[PDB]
């Protein structure tokens, strides 16, 4: 038997920064969900137009996976029909998705004394983005109708920091999120469930 | 492109951009408060210094977005609020003389002392000392020392700062547009921009005189008490007709009255009501005074306490080398973590006051949502009558009754419902008349209708004409009595606690009616009541981004503040103390004095 490698991303140290998510495509391989309860038993398990139950005797050609890391009050923005900063500028979701959404909490892991600013996110943007679409610009955003010569007024730098704390409120502190994506092609098939 | 969104994507960064620098700045000042040393008094100054050169470079960089372009309010609010230049008008040189003078005051009213005229190497403080034996002393020479002493020690060494202190403020505030610094005081009241909701400043002085000509009977029935009953405490000494000496009234300024219960309670026999046994028998501990304190705010739908609330807080005096400043204070850091900071000890005032900062905690929760330069009280004085609301309805006996501190066989009569009256009367209608006189002395000083050599007669001449109190000494322009107080010292206002004061009957008697109370006042109880907690709650989420107007209206139903819920409150006391003055003089001759005989 051949298990999938999902111990790694449930396991790495660094988790893919929302402006810069990062994505793995897993094929030929079994998928086994037992081993997510090593991590961490208790999950924000959540899919939709699918259930968990009938998901282990089904079968598909590949399978993308997603990781980035928000504040927990922004987790109710990672769904359809959402909207807010997150949603329309760093990562949306398609109207129709079928999937399963993962979330828990690692705030001792990388919370830190004197602020992690490590992490970055986006807030600034000319027009919203398409469904599964990924930017790493770096340009000035320019907010009035004068040419963009440096940082200065009406320029602002499109790029921010978090800087969690161990003492920040449950509100605020860092969800590790992941994204699984099924798709279908015609090709044969690699991933099934197990016997 | 439009201005608007400027100046929303300006404000979007300012607000991230100042969360963090807060952030730092209040674990500072909470980490410095709780253990006083060296290196956190750098740190905090370092994280102050940090955060005003943040608002400085924030500051004058709006100036790029004309208000008069703007149309919705909550940018302009927000806008309104950063364009404001401050004391950054002034040069350097007075900025800095205003500083030390400040620094020289504060220094000076926190280091006073007193020693013995015929005895050097006997010396007292303020704190420990005098307001010890302001309280429990009896005798008469040794008040008028204590009361003469601290005042010619400490005022005559304030004069002549406050002169430039006064100078400098005026400057300052017709820098701004303003007519002077009491017009700027007055700034926290004013709206404008919405029709049918309109309030000026000046508009504030009307309404404040005529409320103050209803309080005027039941204070005149109540001096008449306080002094027939002086009268018969010291003889050879109180007037039958001349006002109280002003070393009476069991403290030092004269703001409380509460000290002269065991003197004024007229059924000593009766047994009051004092828990601290009760708890005492039965070993209870703050956590169990906190514990009972929330359930009363989850009875009526209210959110419960964070988990950090109670690993962070301390809610007991260390006790060892560690020294922290005792003194109930509700800290709000931001991103969540709220805490509180108060060396609680088994007595009844600590359960009210316990009582009062979960009620100031409930009401920074409530808001959090808003944007950071809303998360605001609309009022002063909301945040103190939220608190005291509290206080009043969990001082009931049916409330200490109902947990089974008071055993059921206590029985509620007529004498203990009056000396109940009469105890809250003491407290609350005593401050009224002095914080009046004393912020409309301090309004017509800071206007410049008095010049120097009047401040201290029209002072007593003011005294005496509405408090009815006479100074057993006679003192001329070299002592400054007013500078012997904190808020006066220290740059703080007054008239916060009158409109707490007003507000706060106002939103009983709406509570109570909500909750179908019936019978008198003063036995109303808001437990078990969800539709009172859900009717306060849509008001307590409102926060700084409509007019208190709107808020109180939506609460009470009423705009203007008014008067008639506290007569209505204290009517029985009203009734009853007509029966014994009737025998008694009303009214206080201006020309006795102690002195003057």
């Amino acid at each position: 038997t051949n298990l999938c490698p999902f111990h790694e991303v449930f396991n790495a140290t660094r988790f893919a920064s929302v402006y810069a998510w990062n994505r793995t495509r897993i094929s030929n391989c079994v998928a086994d969900y037992s081993v997510l309860y090593n991590f961490a038993p208790f999950f924000a398990f959540k899919c939709y137009g699918v259930s968990p139950t009938k998901l282990n005797d089904l079968c598909f050609t590949n399978v993308y996976a997603d990781s980035f890391v928000i504040k927990g009050n922004e987790v109710s923005q990672i769904a359809p029909g959402q909207t807010g900063n997150i949603a329309d500028y760093n990562y949306k979701l398609p109207d129709d998705f079928t999937g399963c959404v993962i979330a828990w909490n690692s705030n001792k892991l990388d919370s830190k004394h004197s602020g992690n600013y490590d992490y970055w996110y986006r807030l600034f943007r000319k027009s919203k983005l398409k469904p599964f679409e990924r930017d790493i610009s770096t340009e000035i955003y320019q907010a009035g109708n004068k040419p963009c010569k440096g940082k200065g007024p009406n320029c602002y730098f499109p790029l921010q920091s978090y800087g969690f704390r161990p003492t920040y409120g449950v509100g605020h502190q860092p969800y590790r999120v992941v994204v699984l994506s099924f798709e279908l092609l015609h090709a044969p098939a690699t991933v099934c469930g197990p016997k | 492109s439009t201005i608007e969104e400027q100046a929303k994507t300006f404000l979007d960064k300012f607000n991230h951009e100042a969360e963090d620098l807060f952030y730092q700045s209040s674990l500072a000042s909470w980490n410095y408060n709780t253990n006083i040393t060296e290196e956190n008094v750098q740190n905090m100054n370092n994280a102050g210094d940090k955060w005003s050169a943040f608002l400085k470079e924030q500051s004058t960089l709006a100036q790029m977005y004309p208000l008069q372009e703007i149309q919705n309010l909550t940018v302009k609010l927000q806008l309104q609020a950063l364009q404001q230049n401050g004391s950054s008008v002034l040069s350097e040189d007075k900025s800095k003389r205003l500083n030390t003078i400040l620094n020289t005051m504060s220094t000076i009213y926190s280091t006073g002392k007193v020693c013995n005229p015929d005895n050097p190497q006997e010396c007292l403080l303020l704190e420990p000392g005098l307001n010890e034996i302001m309280a429990n002393s009896l005798d008469y020479n040794e008040r008028l020392w204590a009361w003469e002493s601290w005042r010619s020690e400490v005022g005559k060494q304030l004069r002549p700062l406050y002169e430039e202190y006064v100078v400098l403020k005026n400057e300052m505030a017709r820098a701004n547009h303003y007519e002077d610094y009491g017009d700027y005081w007055r700034g926290d009241y004013e709206v404008n921009g919405v029709d049918g909701y309109d309030y000026s400043r000046g508009q504030l002085i009307e309404d404040v005189e005529h409320t103050f000509e209803e309080i005027k009977p039941l204070y005149e029935h109540l001096h008449a008490y306080v002094r027939a009953k002086l009268m018969n405490a010291y003889p050879s000494y109180i007037s039958p007709i001349g006002c109280l000496p002003a070393h009476l009234l069991g403290d030092m300024w004269g703001r409380f009255w509460t000290n002269l219960y065991s003197l004024t309670v007229p059924f000593g026999q009766k047994p009051n009501i004092d828990v601290t046994d009760a708890m005492v028998d039965q070993a209870w501990d703050a956590q169990r005074i906190f514990k009972e304190a929330e359930k009363f705010f989850v009875s009526v739908g209210l959110p419960n306490m964070t988990q950090g609330f109670w690993e962070n807080s301390m809610l007991t005096d260390p006790g060892n080398v560690q020294k922290a400043v005792c003194h109930p204070t509700a800290w709000d850091l931001g991103k969540g973590d709220f805490r509180i900071l108060m060396c609680t000890k088994v007595t009844m005032d600590d359960f009210l006051t316990a009582h009062h900062e979960m009620g100031h905690i409930q009401y920074d929760m409530a808001y959090a949502a808003q944007p950071f330069l809303l998360r605001n009280g609309a009022n002063e004085g909301f945040h103190e009558a939220v608190g005291e609301i509290m206080s009043l309805s969990a001082a009931t006996p049916k409330h200490l009754k109902s947990i089974g501190l008071l055993s059921p066989d206590f029985q509620e009569d007529n004498e203990t419902e009056i000396n109940f009256l009469l105890k809250q009367a003491l407290t609350i209608v005593g401050t009224l008349p002095f914080t009046y006189m004393l912020e409309k002395w301090r309004w017509m000083v800071f206007k410049g209708e008095i010049p120097k050599d009047q401040w201290m007669k029209k002072w007593w001449e003011m005294k005496r004409e509405i408090v009815g109190v006479v100074e057993p000494v006679p003192h001329d322009e070299t002592y400054c009595d007013p500078a012997s107080l904190f808020h006066v010292s220290n740059d703080y206002s007054f008239i916060r606690y009158y409109t707490r004061t007003l507000y706060q009957f106002q939103f009983q008697e709406a509570l109570c009616q909500a909750a179908k109370h019936e019978g008198p006042l003063h036995k109303c109880d808001i437990s078990n009541s969800t539709e009172a907690g859900q009717k306060l709650f849509n008001m307590l989420r409102l926060g700084k981004s409509e007019p208190w107007t709107l808020a109180l209206e939506n609460v009470v139903g009423a705009k203007n503040m008014n008067v008639r819920p506290l007569l209505n409150y204290f009517e029985p006391l009203f009734t009853w103390l007509k029966d014994q003055n009737k025998n008694s003089f009303v009214g206080w001759s201006t020309d006795w004095s102690p002195y003057a005989d």
